[PDB]
């Protein structure tokens, strides 16, 4: 922070509610100890701007316009939040450029408009080129991972992050498409076509229209693309995470169930689907709740054709496909099963109830048996078992639990069979893994779902922060500058609060095994253990049923309500046993051959084990507005998203470290003019050291490396300022002499 | 001597030279002030007064004496090798764009004949010529 | 060659006798088909300059002054002979910079003044730095060879070339000094001190004052510095070539014998040298012929002290040193032996002849026996042997042959014993070889000595030309541009004329074994075989006793006189047998335990076998004036020397090839302004291709690579010209509009 | 209309405007020639005649008609992205250093108020303003 740069005419950035930052210009020199700055704005003429004492900081300096809007940020004079925001905004709005490099990451801003930059011609253009010779593009990241795989003889990962609607799935699919083209045909087995065909299958069963995205992924996916020893694709393997089971039975206004249900209902009139007895999407309780049966521009019947074609390509026989559709239609009919209450603790299904009759035909089970176990529960004390009736409300909730359980197991069966079709008989030589999973999320009401997502994000952030640190440490070590000068962000204390013994998840599991355990007793256990004893844990001031975690991106308040029930994820065993015992429907029993939190902890650990043994490549997607508008950018939302993916903190760290790095030759050549002839030695490095120690007295501001000088922020700018001063003063001395001479000559002429 | 100078710059008859001509006269008599140094002693006026107001030799004498109380180091700054030479093209550029900017014609007048065939000026001899 | 660049004000270079080239400026545009150019010079105002038709070429364009005098030539607009000459001259005279990179070579121009750039501080400064981050220096070449050795896991060589007095030996010693400092102590054996101590020993016995150099090397040296597996020096091994034996017995005016003889004579009064019965240097026939007993600034007595100290460091005992000095003093006394003629075919040594008496005491042989065989020869027909007297003239020549033979064998003995002292018991892991040998030479009279030197130079030039070609071929292959577009200079036809069957050397050996063989019959054999049948062989128009070889650097006329005698190098066996039979002087017989041309061919083959299996690094030394004047430069002599080391041809080749190389991104960014909006595709590479084919119609002028466009000379300059034209015209269109608007506003104001 | 213009530029009384003023008049009447185009029709004289010789409205009419027998493409050349904007600082630099050089004041007059806060000029609207 160099006060000498804050001279008259110097442009700064100051706070502004609507655009986060706004430009201002100094109308007078800052003198040390000044309490304010004199500034001219764009609108409203002048302003007296108060500088807060104690934390005595001046506003960020604006980069010269000429340096703004490049493909990366490496040539900026000043690196800070306003500079990043401004460079991204200018590239996006003024030039319709959605891709930009920011340090080691590719930033991708969703245009909500089709751009002509993804054709086979462009894939070929990026193939065999250096990233630095090409404009930023998702294809450049894929190409660099492909090349690094062979060059380092190490496996790679592409990690794509962002809010819902930001462009993660689009980016991940373009990366896969790139790999399929440039490293194709390991054989005549059409491997690449098969890997690509997994996309429409997974999107039909795992994506849904939400308010934020018409094609929202309601699961996380890691796909490991396998290569042989000549770096040709030989197949893939997929893992999935955090499937949103609740969507099967509930939708908020304007939202749909999973796409496949609407593909099926739109195909209700197909002869092959006669026995499914399907109505349209408004006929079923499980698809009608949002009041949004159709998505603008999507033809669900035509998508069904595409889904079936993909299934056939991946070796799912016609009869297994029909089985999948029988089970999906069964789930829909199950949702239309109605209960009539008898009293406060008992219910019944009406005689000859068509939805149950159809469900039982489709599932190959007996109406009598299913009806009974939809309206009764089997309990079990230590000594004996017994059967009790249940209330209509409890029957409804148990019925929905069954529907969710069926769907989740069908989903897993399809993933498994996709993996079988994409499996290589010869073990892969290497791989590139592509991860497309929920970004950090927080809403007014946060529950178990958000908690698991934000936990995954702390782990992924930790990998990112440690990767950046290792790269930085290597730069300092090569220059023999102490690597202990490097700062980094530590996610481990948050992670410990979540996953260690006595942490949030461990306490949840312990409360779940207590008969009298509840959301309320769990909340008190959290407080007893962590309140006032972990700086990252807080209790809301007006609630005894919620807790706050300080995550990397923000504080998040979670409501305890439903945490135990969601962790347990109970389904009535007797209902499942009926389906399992289906006698002549082969697929159904195949679906049913630890708490949710414990299973998620284990699966996340296995993902990180895989990812930590790769070299990661990061793509940070940004959703620039909340309404799917073409090329429309909101600064506040953009900055929020740059915080939520760790970019603002990375930039802060880099800027506060030693961002300027000059060879001694570069330094001597530029700043020789600042040196007295007496100080110039034959040893140029020794000269630079001697001179710099006199020009900048504070030794905190630079470090002498083996080949380079490292400078903190503002130091090169200061040297540029005093260099310009030196040149200006020397020039004025020559000018005044020449003006004198010119006038002496003119005066001799008029004399004569 | 100073009187014979002041009279030659009066182009009207009022016994007074214009305000904008005051610098020109001090330089004619052997002084080498900067434009800002002469604009200090002459009140630092706006574009109205510079081309209007007038002063006499009696009220101009305390300005000539005010200004009347090395140059080689200025040139040595643009000598990138320390070898006694500066590039005339670099010197033309900085004299017309930095500091108190001179016109293309003014610089072309003083520099003509002093550039060698590699575009260099031996600045010790150039400095003695302009003094 | 782009005529469009030859516009008014454009600076060119044209021929000039005194400075090779002189600057000129166009006073008018060149129009195609013009027979002359209109030029202004520095002196003599204007000129009409005739352009030769048939070979229609315009004069080389001058680089802008701002680009002149950099550390290498990579940023020049125009590459040609005048540009290289001018860049070297400006750096040397204006800035006192002696080192400059020219392509892959370091050029080193002898300042004949001590410069403060060789101290230990500077050695440390170059250690661990990239060549591109440092100013050119001999230390940078040594550092790059040291690093390449480890990085490529290959042995390296430093080849230093130039005329006598150019700086070869100074450069080679600084390279060795560099290695000794940065890779020292493999043990307490003081290895580096010993390697360095070989220098004063070899210079005392192998260097002499000539008219061109006070410290001329009269032998070539290859020294292989050995390193262990941690790249520490463990010793060295030295090979020598082409020792000038004739200097032992003859010196031209102003020249001395080998330094050691003057070191010895200057020490004549030392008690330990009493038995050597030495006079001063003017007393002996073999040291007095030049009339130059003393070298300005050299104290021969003090140099003797240094020579003895070095010998002791390398393990030569006091008694072996005394033996060396006994043999050297013996050679001097032998030279003072006088013969009295008896008749035209017989001579005798006078009774009690002191020089012979002293020689025989020093050598431990009998006066009677030596006297007899100095004045008689033993001949041998097939059947029997007999003894004949010899003339005074033949006795004198045989005596000198003996003196030369003694010295050459003493020299070899010292080299062998230096090698024993520098030998490592553990085989080296790797090596860096340093070669310091005679550059290409031609005088008014050239003989066998020059022929051998120029032969060695064709072989060394061939290595250089092939190294440059291989590097170039690799650049073209990476870009998928046909490497058959590359030119190179082929030394092999010259080499074949010299060394192949029926070639010059083979014919010389064949003539030498014929009893009636002579210089005259050999000359006729050369003509019979090669005249009109080898384009590189010519006969002088007025001589039947000489031949001309077209070498890489120039045509060289060799006189046949003495070739057979020099090839045979005969010494009377009976004289040698007397020395060999010395009974109580141990060293002398140790000295005597194929033609010269055949032995040289073999030793040169062995040198090239070694060098061809290394990566070579080239230093081209230039002697800038012929009088040892501080910082004084002659253009004609400089250009001559740049030709004689192959640099001008390398530069010609590079310039006539494809010297400009731009990425498609660089091209698009710079020349987008030359493109119609309709031609700009998403595929930027395809855009550049389409546009360039329209802007430059001649497809000979560029090639499209994988990542870069390669351009012939002048093409980027042409594009820069039409780019500037485009910007100028657009700017004028805007200017005229603004001038119109400004005047319309002024006219409305005066109206009102 | 053309007569009312020619008379206003005569600052003496001889019924004639100076030779150097001929370009200024053609531009006042709505024409947009370059300095070289006006110096073609006016004989291409030296610095002597430009500040001396004089011509009448009768001998000036065949020059005004000679000159009287797109601009958007000029601006589009300095648009490095093709995005409808040019940098005002680049435009100031090229207008004052390339071609028929304009002074700092002339460019500052026409450009004032047309630069946005990122230093850009929307040149379609700027071009219509200067026509
Ligand atoms: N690069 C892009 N080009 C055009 N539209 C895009 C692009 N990226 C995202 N979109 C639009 O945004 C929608 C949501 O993107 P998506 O990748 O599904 O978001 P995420 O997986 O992050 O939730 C897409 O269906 C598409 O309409
Ligand atoms: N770099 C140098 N600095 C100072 N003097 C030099 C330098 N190089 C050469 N010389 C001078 O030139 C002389 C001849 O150089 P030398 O290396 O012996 O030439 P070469 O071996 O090519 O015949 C040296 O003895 C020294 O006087
Ligand atoms: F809705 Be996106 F798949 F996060
Ligand atoms: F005289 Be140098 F050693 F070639
Ligand atoms: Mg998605
Ligand atoms: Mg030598």
């Amino acid at each position: 922070a160099a006060s000498e740069l804050y001279t008259k005419y110097a442009r700064v950035w100051i706070p502004d509610p609507e655009e986060v930052w706004k430009s201002a210009e100094l109308l007078k020199d800052y003198k040390p100890g000044d309490k304010v700055l004199q500034l001219r704005l764009e609108e409203g003429k002048d302003l007296e701007y108060c500088l807060d004492p104690k934390t005595k900081e001046l506003p960020p300096l604006r980069n010269p316009d000429i340096l703004v809007g490049e493909n990366d940020l490496t040539a900026l004079s000043y690196l800070h939040e306003p500079a990043v925001l401004h460079n991204l905004k200018v590239r996006f709005i003024d030039s319709k450029l959605i891709y930009t490099y920011c340090g080691i990451v590719l930033v991708a801003i969703n245009p909500y408009e089709q751009l002509p930059i993804y054709g086979e011609d462009i894939i070929n253009a990026y193939s065999g080129q250096n990233m630095g010779d090409m404009d930023p593009h998702i294809f450049a990241v894929a190409e660099e991972a492909y090349k690094q795989m062979a060059r380092d003889e190490r496996n790679q990962s592409i990690i794509v992050s962002g809010e819902s609607g930001a462009g993660k799935t689009v980016s991940a699919k373009y990366a896969m498409r790139y790999f399929a083209t440039v490293s194709g045909s390991a054989s005549e087995a059409n491997v690449e076509e098969k890997v690509l065909a997994s996309n429409p299958i997974m999107e039909s069963i795992g994506n849904a229209k939400t308010t934020r995205n018409d094609n929202s992924s309601r699961f996380g996916k890691y796909i490991e693309i396998g290569f042989d020893k000549r770096y040709r694709i030989i197949g893939a393997n997929m893992r999935t995470y955090l499937l949103e089971k609740s969507r099967v039975v509930f939708q908020a206004e304007e939202e749909r169930n999973y796409h496949i249900f609407y593909q099926l209902c739109a195909s209700a009139a197909l002869p092959e689907f006669k026995t499914l007895r399907l109505g349209n999407a408004n006929y079923f309780h499980y698809t009608k709740q949002g009041g949004s049966p159709v998505i603008d521009g999507i033809d669900d019947a035509k998508e069904m054709v595409n889904t079936r074609q993909a299934c056939t390509l991946l070796g799912i026989s016609d009869s297994y496909q029909m089985g999948i559709f029988r089970i999906l239609a069964g789930i829909l009919h199950l949702g239309n099963v109605e209960f009539a209450s008898r009293d406060s603790d008992s219910c019944a299904i009406p005689p000859k109830h068509d939805p149950l009759t159809i469900f039982c035909d489709l599932m190959g089970v007996d109406y009598e048996e299913m009806a009974h176990w939809l309206c009764h529960r089997k309990l079990a004390t230590a000594t004996e078992t017994y059967i009790k009736p249940i209330s209509k409300l409890h029957a409804i909730n148990a019925r929905d639990a069954l529907a969710k359980h069926i769907y989740a197991n069908l989903f897993n069966w399809i993933v498994d069979h996709v993996n079988k079709a994409l499996h290589s008989t010869v073990k892969q030589h290497s791989f590139i893994g592509v991860l497309d999973i929920y970004g950090f999320e927080t809403f007014e009401i946060n529950s178990f779902e958000q908690f698991c997502i934000n936990y995954a994000n702390e782990k992924l952030q930790q990998q990112f922060n440690m990767h950046v640190f290792k790269l930085e440490q290597e730069e300092y070590m090569k220059e023999q500058i102490p690597w202990t000068l490097i700062d980094f962000y530590d996610n481990q204390p948050c992670i410990n609060l979540i996953e260690a013994k006595m942490g949030v998840l461990d306490l949840l599991d312990e409360e779940c095994k207590m008969p009298k355990g509840s959301d309320d007793t769990w909340a008190q256990k959290l407080y007893n253990t962590h309140l006032n004893k972990c700086a990252l844990f807080e209790k809301p001031r007006l609630s005894n049923k919620a807790f706050i975690i300080k995550h990397f991106a923000d504080k998040v308040e979670y409501q305890c309500e439903g945490f135990l029930e969601k962790n347990k994820d109970t389904v009535y065993e007797e209902q499942i046993k009926v389906l399992k015992s289906s006698k002549k429907f082969k697929l159904l029993p195949e679906l049913f051959q630890k708490t949710v939190g414990h299973q998620f902890r284990n699966s996340l650990h296995l993902l990180m084990e895989t990812l930590n043994a790769t070299t990661p490549h990061y793509v940070r997607c940004i959703k620039p507005n909340d309404f799917k508008f073409p090329f429309t950018f909101d600064e506040k939302r953009a900055v929020q998203q740059l915080r939520a993916c760790g970019v603002l903190e990375t930039i802060r760290i880099s800027a506060a470290g030693f961002p300027s790095r000059w060879t001694y030759q570069e330094f001597f050549s530029r700043y020789r003019v600042l040196m007295k002839q007496k100080d110039v030695l034959s040893d140029r490095k020794q000269t630079c050291k001697n001179v710099l120690e006199k020009l900048i007295l504070d030794k905190d501001k630079y470090q002498f490396g083996k080949t380079k000088i490292f400078f903190r922020a503002g130091q090169v700018a200061y040297l540029e300022k005093i260099r310009a001063d030196k040149l200006r003063a020397a020039c004025i001395r020559i000018q005044k002499t020449i003006r004198g001479w010119l006038m002496r000559k003119k005066y001799m002429r008029m004399r004569r | 001597e100073f009187k014979e100078a002041f009279e030659l710059f009066d182009r009207v008859g009022d016994g007074k030279i214009l305000y904008s001509q005051c610098g020109d006269v001090m330089r004619a008599l052997g002084q080498n002030p900067t434009n800002a140094e002469v604009l200090k002693v002459l009140g630092n006026p706006k574009s109205d007064e510079l081309k209007s107001r007038r002063v006499d030799f009696e009220t101009f004498l305390p300005m000539l004496q005010a200004v009347a109380k090395d140059y080689l180091e200025g040139f040595r700054v643009f000598d990138k090798e320390g070898n006694g030479k500066v590039m005339g093209a670099e010197l033309r550029h900085v004299l017309t764009t930095l500091g108190e900017k001179m016109t293309e014609e003014e610089v072309e007048t003083v520099l003509a004949g002093h550039e060698d065939s590699n575009g260099c000026i031996n600045y010790e001899a150039f400095l003695k010529h302009i003094l």
